[PDB]
Order: C-alpha cells, then structure tokens, then sequence
C-alpha cells in the first residue's frame, strides 16, 4: 500500500 | 463515501454492503480474443510505455517519480526512498513482464509521469484457487492529479492482463473504495526511539518523559531463540511445507510456488546491509528440523525535517510461520492460542532485534494474520493508517481484518487476511 503511517 | 464513485461504479466489483451468499467471478465469462489487442486512448500529448526492470534508465525513472510523488503533502520530512534493489526484488517475481510495469511518458519531454504495476499470482480465497495479478506502486506526478488519469491506468493495466487470460486481481488501498474484503491497521514499534521523536515520526507523552521512552523501547543486541539461523536455499523444501501448512488457516492468501517462495524470501547475494531488502530467518533443531520462519523487508524514507539526518530506516513485518499449534485441531482453542502466542512473541521479539541491528529505527506490522497476538505486548503502537484489501472481479464474503469495531486490535479472533502487500 502506502506505509509508514503516523500517530499521536 | 457510498455513491461518490464515477469509475468504480462501472467496474466488476462487490458493492458496499453487498450480502455475498455465493462467492465467485463478477463479470460473465470472457476470453482473451474478445479483448482489444490495442492499448487504451491516452491524452493527446501523452504516450504509453513498458518498464524493463533490467534496464538501468527505465527503472531509474520509476523510483525517481515514486520518490518525488509518493508522499501526499503531509510533510514531516518524508519522501519514500525506493531503491533499484527494492524494485529489482519487487518487480521480478516469477512470471513478470515489462508490459505489466506500465507508465506514461510525455511524448516530447519523455519524462515519465504515471506508473502502475502488475505481477501474476495465484490466490486462495476460502479454498478456491484464483489465477490473478497483484497490483501495486500506482503513482502520478503531483501536477497531473485530480485530473482523473488513474482510471485510465486501471483500465489499461486490466486490458493487458485480460489479454493474457487473467481475470482477477488483489489490490490494497488506504482510501475507502467500493468493496473492501477486509481492513487492517498499521502498528509501529520503535527501535531508534530518540531518532523518531527527532524526525517527528513519534509523539512524546509528557508524563512518560523522553528518558522513560528510550528505556521502554530498549531491546537486546542479540536474538534469544535456539536455532535462530537464517534462510538458505537448502532450507526451502522444508520451510515451504511449513509455510504452506501454516498459511492454510487463512481465507485470503497467495498460493506461492516454490519458485516465488524462493524469490520472495532469499534476495540478491552480495548486497551491503546498507542496501539489502528482504530478511528471512529460520529456526532449525539439532534434529535438523525447521520449525520457525519469519521475514521482514526494508523500505526507508529520505528526510528534510531534520538537520542531523537525511534518512530514516523502516522495516515491515512480512511473512512468517511456526508449528506451535500443529498439535491442536482447532486454531482458536484456548490452549492452541497459548502456544502460538508465546512463540510469535519470541520470534517477533528477535525479529525486532534483527531489525534494529540491521539499522531499522521502527518496525511496522498490520493486525493481519495473528500479528494481533503479539502486537500489543511487544508494544507495537497503533498508527494513523489503515489498509483495505480488494478483489477485482471477485465476490467474496468479508474476511476478519484483526480489528475490533473501535479500531482496537482483536486478540480474540485475530485476522484471516493471509496475504501481506509490499
Ligand atoms: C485485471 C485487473 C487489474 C486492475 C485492478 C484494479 C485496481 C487498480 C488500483 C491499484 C491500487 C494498488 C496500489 O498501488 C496501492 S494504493 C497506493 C498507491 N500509491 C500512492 O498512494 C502514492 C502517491 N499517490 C498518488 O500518486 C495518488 O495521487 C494516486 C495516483 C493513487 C491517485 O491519483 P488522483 O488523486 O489524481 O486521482 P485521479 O483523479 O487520477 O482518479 C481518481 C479515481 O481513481 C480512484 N483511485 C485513486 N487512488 C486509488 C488507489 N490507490 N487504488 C484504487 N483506486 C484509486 C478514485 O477512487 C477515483 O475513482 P472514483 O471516482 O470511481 O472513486
Ligand atoms: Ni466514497
Ligand atoms: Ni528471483
């Protein structure tokens, strides 16, 4: 797919 | 969300909320000859083109485009960093063709502006074998978007595949589209913590302060499981029957041939660790028995948001297997899950070690398979992304994606998505 993603 | 789809409204796809009772092909049977033997019509100034991975320039263009246009302006410094190694691995699966690695070059400037890839795979959908293609790496230059070219690319890739008597495909996407078969979530386990908060890829909680951060994410410098060697060609015959044996629990899977199994987990020889892609490991016993296997691949990001850096190491958990519960008849048995859980925690624990050791700063998993048994424990932190799995021209009942209704992992039923996309 796309990937790395993020988060908070 | 439900009706805002011009193009997909016309495609052989399962529609939103469709109660599938009988799974199978969508369109009525067709044959390759009643399929246009000529590519679709492109914008007047544009032109089609194939991509010979073996060609230095042709592949050189592809990753440049993908490195410049793969990120969609939510900058935190990242730009994907596809390498020739990466694509030489990803694009040369047994059965590939230059035709199938399609792009679009402006007639005069010859600058590639769009790209979409297709590689042949046999799919297992609830026991049914389905000759297919896998689609990935779809990309358009930023000053060519919102102009609806993608559907053209999707129609052109479909044509070329259909012309080879292949009528189905599996593709994944973040955005929601008509018919996801399942949805999983990205979790991220930090390795080079400090380096992440530094690049902004990880948040810092006030009441758990930086010191405690690094202190919690900490990890041994050497693995801890007996027999943890690494995959070698000799191991194949054995690890393939182990992998096959383990994957049979899923409802969606790629039915690898020994060739694609070999290609997939044993990459190019003599590659600096600064340029390796696939990392496959295996557990052998004095007995000579291989009982474990797991793998992960590397796909880094270039940087701009940091002064001390210019790169970021990222590793993704790929395929794996074990024989923990091969003794139990029912996978979800309370004890059957006992075994399977601890082992995967072991194996994956070492996988995280091999990863930071290989220079990865963060390990990504996806709630698919049984990654849910270990994701929270081994402390993988759930992130912003979600992935949807689609089956083109194929109607199949929803498959458990490892998610609970509130987007929390489901340690209970886990997932049945047996495939993992690049
Ligand atoms: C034989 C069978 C073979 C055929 C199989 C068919 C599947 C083909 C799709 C392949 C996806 C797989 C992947 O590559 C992983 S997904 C990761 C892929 N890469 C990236 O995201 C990296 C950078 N991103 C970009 O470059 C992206 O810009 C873009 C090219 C993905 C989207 O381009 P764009 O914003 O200019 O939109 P558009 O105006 O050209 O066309 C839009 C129509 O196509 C659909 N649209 C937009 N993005 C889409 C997407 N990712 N997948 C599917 N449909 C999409 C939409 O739902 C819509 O149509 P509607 O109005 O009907 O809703
Ligand atoms: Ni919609
Ligand atoms: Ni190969």
């Amino acid at each position: 797919g796309l990937y790395a993603s993020k988060l908070a | 969300a439900m009706k805002d789809h011009k193009f997909w409204r016309t495609q052989p796809v399962k529609d939103f909320d469709e109660k599938v009772v009988e799974e199978g092909p969508i369109d009525k049977p067709k044959t390759p000859e009643d399929i246009s033997d000529k590519p679709l019509p492109l914008l007047s100034s544009f032109e089609w083109c194939s991509i010979d991975v073996d060609n230095k320039k042709q592949l050189e263009d592809v990753f440049v485009l993908l490195n410049e246009n793969y990120v969609e302006d939510r900058d935190a410094g990242f730009r994907f960093n596809y390498t020739k190694e990466f694509f030489n691995w990803a694009l040369k699966s047994p059965g590939w063709k230059k035709d199938w690695h399609i792009g679009v070059r402006v007639k005069e400037t010859q600058k590639l502006v769009a790209f979409i890839s297709a590689i042949p795979v046999t799919l297992g959908v609830r026991g049914k074998q389905v000759p297919s293609v896998e689609i990935n790496f779809l990309c358009v230059h930023k000053q060519l978007r919102s102009k609806r070219l993608t559907p053209v690319l999707i129609k052109e890739i479909t044509r070329r595949v259909n012309k080879c008597d292949i009528w189905h495909a599996l593709y994944t996407a973040g955005i929601v589209l008509p018919a996801p078969v399942s949805t999983c979530r990205y979790t991220h386990r930090p390795l080079n913590w400090k380096k992440l908060y530094e690049v902004d890829f990880t948040g810092l909680p006030d009441g758990h302060t930086e010191e405690d951060m690094i202190a919690e994410n900490a990890l041994p410098a050497k693995t801890k499981t007996a027999g943890l060697r690494k995959l070698k060609k000799e191991d194949i015959d054995q690890v393939f029957e182990l992998f096959k044996r383990y994957q049979s629990r899923f409802e969606l899977i790629q039915i690898f041939t020994k060739e694609e199994f070999e290609h997939n987990f044993i990459g190019e020889e003599s590659l600096p660790l600064d340029k390796q892609v696939i990392f496959s490991y295996v557990v052998e016993q004095p007995d000579g028995k291989i009982t474990d296997f797991f793998s992960f691949y590397s796909l880094p990001f270039t940087i701009l948001n940091n002064t001390k850096y210019k790169d970021l190491g990222i590793g993704y958990l790929y395929y794996y297997a074990t024989d923990a519960d091969f003794q139990f008849k029912d996978r979800f048995d309370p004890k059957a899950t006992k075994a399977l859980k601890t082992r995967l925690c072991e194996l994956i624990y070492d996988a995280c070690i091999l990863a930071k050791n290989a220079n990865m700063d963060v390990f990504n998993a996806l709630t698919s398979q049984d990654n849910t048994l270990f994701l929270d424990d081994l402390k993988f932190g759930p992130g912003d992304g979600f992935l949807n799995f689609y089956l083109f021209n194929y109607r199949a009942k929803p498959i458990t994606g490892g998610l609970n209704p509130d987007n929390s992992n489901d340690i209970k039923r886990r997932s049945n998505v047996g495939v993992v996309m690049l």
